[PDB]
């Protein structure tokens, strides 16, 4: 069915959570540091975050 | 870049053959002109360096593409002023699309006969008026206009062409970032492009389109300007968002998509009333492409420490039978440019067979699966194109390893160990190959025998000996018990051609199910056999193309070479080149194969009409599953029965059709004399009328000569594959206009 | 005899020696080679080559003469010898035979089926009936 | 009638072209310019290998391979 | 002959029989082809499809024919 | 002076040709705009 | 009248197939003059106009007149062609001359063919048509 | 095997000789051209018939003629 994909705190939470949980990884996982964790680091874990997080928020507002 | 390479001026326009060595000393010979346009766009052969092939390749490619945008304007001008698209979009099923008014001067008028709507023309079969109904076009003048941005397309094209080889022309390193290139490619050239086609769907194609599919009678409908100044009417159309210039998009830029499933859908299945796939579910999935694609621009490493290296990935990636594994195929790929166009031309021509394979089964456009026309043609177009491709794509391989291939690159690694066991790849095909022959056209012989005998039941048929094709069935099987099941989210399947019930749209059937018996089993296994053939020719001249036991220095001697003489036993058509000319024949046998399956299965077990009480009467009437194993069935029932239609269109409108298909079988008979003969009769007859010139004062001083035996291979296979083609096409659109 | 010199690094290869090699005729190439190099072997793929002695067996003369032509030569090695081994182990130096390479003119040479008139000037097959005589006779 | 006029023509056409393969092979089966000395390599032979531009399908059985299509085309 | 005389080629299997072509050199040396003829039309002589042939060839004294002096 | 190998261009046996070919068959067709169906001179 | 033949106008036949006349060009009557012109035609049993190639000057339109026309034309393109050949062979530039064509060199052959066949008499008159059978290449026998 | 003649119009330019790709001609010494060298086929065991030695040929018409015989191993190429 149609999910409840709507607006919520916890929507904005998820994603927050997933913003900061990516910017871990970047401080795991990336390799090059010395360009730009600048500001290419940055808008990398963010968008990084944000995919994960759109998936985050379907999966828990579609179960 | 830098400023002003090569001056822009007519003093090279003036000399024929200024681009190699050997075209600039007068044609001594008659060869001079052939080798002038067998080495024009030859531009490793032009000049030495990297630098300069990449800019021509650039400059090239603009004007390629000026080319195919002047085609597109064509296309849309002719829609536009010499078509029946208005009267077509008001009755789609009694109105045949139609385009191309023939000039009436010498009998060729009677080819302008009526498609109806009173339009007097050519049908066309190209799916166009689909194309323009499917985007959203109701009027004729946005075509035209269209047809304005086309033209001036093509000029920038052209001005970007001249620019970037005369004015402004790029450096190396610049065509070497395959970085940046390929994030380009992913995200700025594919991902935009859904994505603006999806902002044509969401806005223009899925309004018009659905106001269109309740009977509206197009013209009142509003422009589709009107669609995003007034949300008043994207009101009615799916209430349920918003539908402002800022609260519209707040809900994605919330995660509030479920008010979005209205439009954004994923039904599947057909439209119940045009035939056509649900335009809400192409935009959906414009909407899933593109961001998948500007996500997979996102891999690359191009100046900011975020992205992968090709190199580490391809290095990386390497096990304990494969030696070093991909060590070395980055040079590979980013110093030929044969390597790249191998591959780029096998994987269109993939796409291509799956566009064919594709635009049948799932019919995406509005009445294009009721135009068996338009489906028929679309289908065994793109299969040409992609077997044409696909040839090219094996071509540009053996020129990468006669030209480009150095082995300091490449030591222990995948190319280095594939060279090393050509022998055994090529004799374990040979093997499949024949295998592969015995077990499909033995079995067709086999039936015909039996069938001679009258010993049915001896035969691999459906009521002898039966080959049921279990697997496909059960794929088959799953694909329909998955609109609700594994693809639960989902309305209806993926194609009708799985499961489900027909689709009929007019008095005609849509799409139904293609159940798959013995005589499937049986074709699917000589095209599997034709496809492996193919394979065998091309994959042997791409692995033996440098050296080989026979001639061990066949790299010296290039990849375009007739032969090394009439020695060790005779080494005829020992190149590369002429291993792609076998190709081309044995790629003409599997694609006549394939379209021949679609037209007859197609014709006899899917097509047809739909009584009003709901009894489909196929065209041929169900007798595939019979007369397709035998090759007399094929021979009578598909051949001899369905060109009725094309030899008895002398005097109507398909008169054009029965011209072509004789002129075709001209043109494929004038092949063999190229094919069959060589090029020292040729010369030796040519030596008699030169004497009967040199009497007479007259005698050129360009010399007579005959073709190169390269030049006779290329020549016989030309002619045979335009004869050919020209046949089955002739052949096929007088048939499926008459009975469709 | 007793042909001396490593096997360059080859990984191998279904291109090379037949039974032929074993029962009716194999040939072997040998060069120096100032340093390690790549090359390419006429049997398909990348091999290295050693510096000294490189001995690598082929299944024909033309392979050999291939492998000398388009890797040795450019890489300016023009010291190879060609040789002809049969399966009892009898081996004979064929391309470098005097010492000097063919395309050289080297007094110590004799003339071999030269004929002493032009093309044009051969007999015709029906005077040159029922005996052993052909056109190209001496 | 008219078909018969035109069917005659095409077997005069056959005729002439199949006559025309077997006699410039006859005639040149001793020597052409591409090759003058086809005497001393026989009747049969499968070409002079690629030099001299080429020359395959140039020994005299090759002419009546090649007449031999016509033949059964007439 | 000499250097510049138009000699006919009386060489039966020569590309330019009965043809006319200048004399560029008379070896003064015995060998047996000393004239050294060359010609406008070129050869056959080439690989197949080579767009080029050879305009130049040795004859004897009694294959050749001055025509002009 | 570019014109004069413009003049070298617009003089090639393909241009050439192609622009005769284009004359004649002009020639033809605007000649059965006018009087058709010419099987014989009608005498 | 010749083997059997009947003209046009008097056969059955042909007037059948002219009450259905297929309009050709873009005339609106078209079909209807063609059977009219056809009419003088010697016809047949099918009714359709079969030709007489016999010289036969009562019907010479249909094969010597068009015969005359396609010889003079055809003389005409044979001559400016030999012509130009021959004009460019005193040029040692011939080679780039025949791909390249010398246009008022093209003109100034092509104005002249209109008097192709009597210049060509001339030279089998005077002995500039046809080359001696020693100056031309032959093969060897 | 095959038979490798060389005619007296040969002008020692050794090109047959360099494209041989068997080994089976040499040139060796000859007063009859201005080079002072003469084709030979002193090993016509190993000849292909190739008749890259034609090609190379400048003399027309050719100094060097190969005339396709018996065949063996060797003639056949067989690398088996
Ligand atoms: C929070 C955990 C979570 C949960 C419960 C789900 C649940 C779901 N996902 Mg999902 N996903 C997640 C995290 C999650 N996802 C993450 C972290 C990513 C990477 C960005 C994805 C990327 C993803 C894609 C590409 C797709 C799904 C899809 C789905 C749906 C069907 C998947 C299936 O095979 O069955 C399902 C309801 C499918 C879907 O329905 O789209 C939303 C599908 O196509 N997910
Ligand atoms: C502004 C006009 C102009 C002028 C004066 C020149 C002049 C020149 N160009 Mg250039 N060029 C131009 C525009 C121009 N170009 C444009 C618009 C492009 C982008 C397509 C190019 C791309 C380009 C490249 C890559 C190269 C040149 C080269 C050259 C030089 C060689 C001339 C030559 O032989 O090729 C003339 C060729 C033609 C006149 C034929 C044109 C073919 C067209 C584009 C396609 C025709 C096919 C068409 C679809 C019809 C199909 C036929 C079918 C239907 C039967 C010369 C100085 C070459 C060079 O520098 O020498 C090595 C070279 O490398 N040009
Ligand atoms: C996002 C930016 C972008 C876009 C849209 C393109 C688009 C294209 N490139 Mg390109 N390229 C780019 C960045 C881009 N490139 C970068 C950064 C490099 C350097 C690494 C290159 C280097 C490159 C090479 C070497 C080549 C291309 C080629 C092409 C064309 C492929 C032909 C085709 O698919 O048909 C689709 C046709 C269209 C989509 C219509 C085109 C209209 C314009 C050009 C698109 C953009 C409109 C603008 C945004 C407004 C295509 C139009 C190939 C070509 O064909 O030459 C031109 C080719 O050889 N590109
Ligand atoms: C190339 C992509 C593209 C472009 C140029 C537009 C442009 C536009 N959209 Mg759209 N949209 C898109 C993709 C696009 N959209 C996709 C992929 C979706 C599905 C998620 C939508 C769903 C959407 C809605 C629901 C609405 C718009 C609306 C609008 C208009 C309001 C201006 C604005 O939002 O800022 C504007 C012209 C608004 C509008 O004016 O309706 C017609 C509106 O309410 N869009
Ligand atoms: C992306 C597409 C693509 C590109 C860029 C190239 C590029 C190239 N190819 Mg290639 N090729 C391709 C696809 C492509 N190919 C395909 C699909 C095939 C399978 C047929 C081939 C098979 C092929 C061979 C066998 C060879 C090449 C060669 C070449 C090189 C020179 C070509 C040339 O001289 O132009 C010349 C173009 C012509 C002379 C046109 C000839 C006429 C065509 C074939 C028929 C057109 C008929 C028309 C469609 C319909 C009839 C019209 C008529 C009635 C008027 C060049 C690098 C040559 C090479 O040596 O590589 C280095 C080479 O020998 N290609
Ligand atoms: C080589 C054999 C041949 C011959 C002898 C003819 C002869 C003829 N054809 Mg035909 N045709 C041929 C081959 C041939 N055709 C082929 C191969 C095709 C396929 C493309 C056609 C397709 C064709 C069509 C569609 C038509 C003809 C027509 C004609 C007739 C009128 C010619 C004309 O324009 O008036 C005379 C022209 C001139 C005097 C021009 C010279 C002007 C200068 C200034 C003098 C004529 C008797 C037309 C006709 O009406 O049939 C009776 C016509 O409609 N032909
Ligand atoms: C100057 C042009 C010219 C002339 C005067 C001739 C004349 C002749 N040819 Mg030849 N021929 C030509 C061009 C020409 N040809 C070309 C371009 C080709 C290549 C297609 C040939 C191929 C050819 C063959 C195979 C044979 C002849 C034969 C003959 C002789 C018999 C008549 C005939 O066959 O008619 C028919 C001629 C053709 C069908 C050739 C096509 C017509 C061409 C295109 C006309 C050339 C026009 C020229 C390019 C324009 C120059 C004008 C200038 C102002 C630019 C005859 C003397 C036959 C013979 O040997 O007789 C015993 C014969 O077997 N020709
Ligand atoms: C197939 C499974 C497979 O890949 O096998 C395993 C082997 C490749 O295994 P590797 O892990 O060594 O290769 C991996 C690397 O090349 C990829 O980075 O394939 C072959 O050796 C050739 C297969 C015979 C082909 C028969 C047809
Ligand atoms: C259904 C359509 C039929 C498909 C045909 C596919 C043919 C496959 C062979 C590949 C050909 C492409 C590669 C050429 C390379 C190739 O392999 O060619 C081979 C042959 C000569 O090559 P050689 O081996 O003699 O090359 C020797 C030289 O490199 C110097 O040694 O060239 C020709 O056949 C003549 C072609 C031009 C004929 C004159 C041009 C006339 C107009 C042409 C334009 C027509 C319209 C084009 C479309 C708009
Ligand atoms: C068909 C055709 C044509 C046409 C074309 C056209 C007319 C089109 C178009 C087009 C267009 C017109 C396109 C567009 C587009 C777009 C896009 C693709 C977009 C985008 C975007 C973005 C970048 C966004 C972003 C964002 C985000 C995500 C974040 C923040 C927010 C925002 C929203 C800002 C022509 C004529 C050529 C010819 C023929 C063919
Ligand atoms: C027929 C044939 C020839 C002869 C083919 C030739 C000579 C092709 C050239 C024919 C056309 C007609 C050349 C046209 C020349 C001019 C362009 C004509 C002028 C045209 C103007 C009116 C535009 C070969 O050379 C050959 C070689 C190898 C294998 C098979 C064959 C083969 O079968
Ligand atoms: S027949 Fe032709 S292709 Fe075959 S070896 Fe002889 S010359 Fe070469």
């Amino acid at each position: 069915t149609l999910p409840d994909t709507t607006w919520s705190p916890a929507v904005g939470l998820v994603v927050i959570l997933c913003n900061l949980f990516a910017i871990a990884i970047g401080r795991y996982a990336i390799q090059s540091r010395g360009k730009g964790f600048g500001l290419p680091e940055l808008l990398a874990t963010t968008s990084f975050g944000h995919l994960l997080a759109a998936g985050v928020v379907s999966g828990l507002q579609y179960s | 870049v830098d400023n002003d390479p090569v001056p822009t001026s007519f003093e090279k326009w003036a000399k024929p053959g200024h681009f190699d060595r050997t075209l600039a000393r007068g044609p001594q010979t008659t060869t001079w002109i052939w080798n002038l346009h067998a080495l024009a766009h030859d531009f490793d052969t032009h000049t030495s360096d990297l630098e300069d092939i990449s800019r021509k390749i650039f400059s090239a490619h603009f004007g390629h593409l000026a080319v195919v945008f002047i085609w597109l304007s064509g296309m849309y001008f002719h829609g536009a002023k010499f078509s029946n698209y208005e009267a077509w979009l008001a009755d789609p099923t009694g109105i045949k699309p139609s385009a191309q008014v023939v000039w009436p001067i010498v009998g060729q008028g009677i080819l302008n006969g009526d498609v109806g709507g009173g339009f007097h023309g050519i049908q066309i079969t190209s799916g166009l008026f689909q194309l323009w109904r499917a985007s959203g076009i109701t009027n004729e003048f946005q075509l035209y206009c269209t047809a304005i941005g086309g033209l001036v397309m093509a000029g920038l094209m052209l001005f970007a062409g001249w620019f970037h080889y005369h004015k402004r022309a790029p450096k190396l390193e610049w065509f070497q970032n395959v970085e940046s290139m390929l994030n380009h490619h992913l995200a700025g050239l594919l991902g935009l492009g859904s994505l603006g086609w999806a902002g044509h769907q969401i806005h223009v194609s899925l309004p018009i389109n659905q106001l269109l599919d309740a009977g509206v009678a197009a013209k009142d409908i509003p422009l589709p300007h009107e669609f995003i100044l007034n949300p008043s009417l994207m009101a009615e159309l799916y209430p349920n968002i918003n539908w402002g210039v800022f609260s519209g998009v707040i809900p994605f830029f919330t995660f509030n998509w479920a008010a979005y499933s209205d439009f954004l859908t994923f039904k599947g299945g057909l439209n119940p009333v045009t035939g056509g796939l649900w335009l809400s579910d192409t935009a959906h999935h414009h909407v899933a492409i593109a961001v998948l694609f500007i996500i997979a621009g996102h891999m690359y490493r191009t100046n900011w420490g975020i992205g992968h290296s090709l190199k580490e990935i391809l290095e990386a990636h390497k096990g304990p039978f494969t030696g070093t594994g991909h060590k070395g195929l980055y040079e590979v790929l980013t110093t030929s440019w044969h390597a790249q166009l191998a591959i780029n031309l096998a994987m269109m021509g993939s796409l291509s067979i799956i566009v064919a394979q594709h635009m049948y089964a799932m019919p995406p456009y509005p009445y294009l699966a009721t135009d068996y026309p338009t489906q028929l043609s679309l289908f065994t177009h793109h299969m040409w194109i992609g077997g044409f491709l696909i040839v090219g794509g094996a071509a540009h391989g053996a020129i990468f390893f006669v030209r480009d291939y150095d082995p300091a690159v490449n030591q222990n690694n995948v190319l280095d160990r594939v060279l090393r066991h050509r022998d055994a790849i090529i004799s374990h095909l040979n093997w499949v190959c024949i295998f592969l022959g015995f077990h499909s056209f033995g079995l067709y012989v086999h039936n015909d025998t039996m069938r001679a005998f009258g010993r049915p039941q001896d035969m691999f048929s459906d009521t002898g000996i039966q080959l049921q094709p279990v697997f496909a069935q059960w794929v088959q099987h799953l694909h329909t018990l998955a609109p609700g099941g594994t693809a639960p989210n989902a309305a209806a399947t993926a194609s009708v051609a799985f499961g489900g019930d027909v689709v009929a749209v007019g008095g005609k059937v849509a799409m139904m199910p293609i159940a798959l018996g013995t005589a499937d089993f049986l074709v699917h296994h000589i095209h599997a056999f034709t496809i492996h053939v193919t394979v065998l020719i091309l994959l042997k001249g791409v692995l033996f193309a440098r050296s080989s036991r026979l001639i061990p220095d066949k790299a010296n001697l290039g990849f375009r070479f007739p032969c090394d003489g009439p020695g060790r036993g005779g080494t005829c058509q020992v190149s590369g080149w002429d291993h792609v000319f076998l190709g081309l024949f044995w790629m003409y046998n599997c694609i006549s194969v394939v379209i021949f399956h679609f037209s007859w299965k197609m014709q006899s077990d899917v097509w047809g009409t739909v009584a009003p009480d709901g009894t489909v009467s196929h065209i041929t009437g169900g007798n595939f599953a019979q007369s397709a194993i035998t090759i007399n069935g094929w021979l009578r029932d598909f051949l001899w029965a369905q060109a009725s239609q094309v030899i008895g269109s002398y005097g109507s409108a398909l008169s054009a059709y029965g011209l072509l298909f004789l002129g075709a079988h001209f043109v494929w008979a004038f092949s063999l004399m190229f094919l069959f003969s060589g090029r020292g009769y040729w010369q030796e007859l040519i030596e008699s009328i030169v004497w009967a010139h040199n009497k007479l004062k007259v005698a050129p001083a360009i010399q007579p000569r005959a073709l190169s035996i390269i030049q006779g291979r290329a020549v016989g296979v030309a002619h045979y594959l335009l004869g050919g083609i020209a046949t089955t096409w002739a052949f096929f659109l007088a048939r499926i206009i008459s009975v469709g | 005899t007793t042909l001396t010199g490593q096997p360059p690094l080859y990984g191998g290869s279904t291109g090379g020696l037949l039974s032929k090699a074993d029962i009716e005729e194999k040939y072997a190439i040998t060069w120096t080679s100032p340093k390690e190099q790549v090359f390419e072997m006429p049997t398909a793929g990348a091999a290295v080559m050693r510096e000294g002695e490189n001995l690598v067996y082929l299944a024909r003369k033309e392979q050999c003469l291939a492998l000398a032509a388009q890797q040795l030569r450019p890489r300016k090695i023009n010291d190879y010898k060609i040789y002809r081994i049969f399966p009892d182990g009898e081996t004979v130096l064929l391309h470098p035979k005097d010492g000097v390479f063919p395309e050289k003119v080297n007094q110590g040479r004799e003339a071999v089926n030269t004929v002493p008139r032009s093309i044009g000037q051969n007999p015709n097959p029906a005077q040159l009936k029922f005996s052993g005589k052909k056109p190209y006779d001496p | 009638g008219p078909g018969d006029f035109l069917v005659h023509h095409a077997i005069a056409l056959g005729l002439h072209t199949t006559t025309l393969i077997l006699v410039k092979g006859a005639l040149d089966a001793r020597g052409s310019k591409l090759m003058p000395d086809k005497k001393d390599f026989g009747y049969a032979f499968p070409c002079d290998g690629p030099g001299r531009g080429g020359t395959c399908d140039i020994s005299a059985w090759d002419a009546f391979y090649l007449a031999m299509f016509w033949m059964l085309n007439t | 002959v000499q250097r510049g005389s138009k000699v006919r080629i009386l060489r039966p299997e020569s590309y330019w029989y009965n043809e006319i072509g200048t004399v560029a050199s008379v070896d003064q040396s015995g060998i047996k082809y000393p004239v050294i003829v060359r010609f406008d039309k070129v050869n056959y002589t080439g690989f197949s499809g080579s767009a080029g042939g050879v305009n130049t060839n040795n004859f004897a004294l009694s294959e050749v024919e001055e025509v002009s002096a | 002076m570019q014109t004069k190998h413009l003049l070298t261009y617009l003089s090639t046996a393909p241009v050439l040709a192609a622009l005769w070919m284009t004359i004649t068959a002009g020639i033809l067709i605007e000649f059965n705009r006018f009087y058709p169906d010419l099987l014989f001179h009608p005498l | 009248d010749v083997a059997g033949l009947v003209p046009c106008k008097d056969s059955p036949a042909f007037q059948k197939r002219a009450a259905a006349a297929v309009n050709t060009t873009a005339d609106p009557a078209s079909g209807q003059k063609r059977f009219e012109r056809y009419s003088q035609a010697l016809c047949g049993e099918d009714g359709l106009p079969h030709l007489v190639v016999d010289g036969r000057l009562s019907r010479a339109g249909d094969f010597l007149i068009p015969s005359a026309l396609f010889l003079f034309i055809t003389g005409w393109i044979g001559w400016v062609g030999r012509a130009y050949l021959i004009a460019v062979r005193n040029s040692g530039e011939a080679n780039e001359k025949e791909i390249i064509i010398d246009v008022p060199l093209a003109i100034k052959c092509m104005l002249t063919g209109f008097a192709w066949p009597l210049a060509a008499l001339k030279e089998l008159a005077s002995g500039e048509l046809t080359a001696k059978d020693n100056e031309i290449t032959v093969s060897p026998r | 095997a095959h038979t490798v003649k060389i005619y007296d119009t040969c002008i020692g330019c050794t090109q047959c000789v360099r494209a041989c790709p068997t080994d089976v001609l040499e040139m060796v010494p000859w007063d009859g051209c201005k080079a002072g060298q003469i084709a030979s086929s002193p090993r016509t065991e190993d000849c292909v018939g190739c008749k890259r030695c034609e090609t190379a040929c400048p003399t027309d018409f050719l100094s060097i003629r190969v005339y396709l015989g018996a065949e063996t191993t060797r003639s056949m190429g067989l690398a088996y």
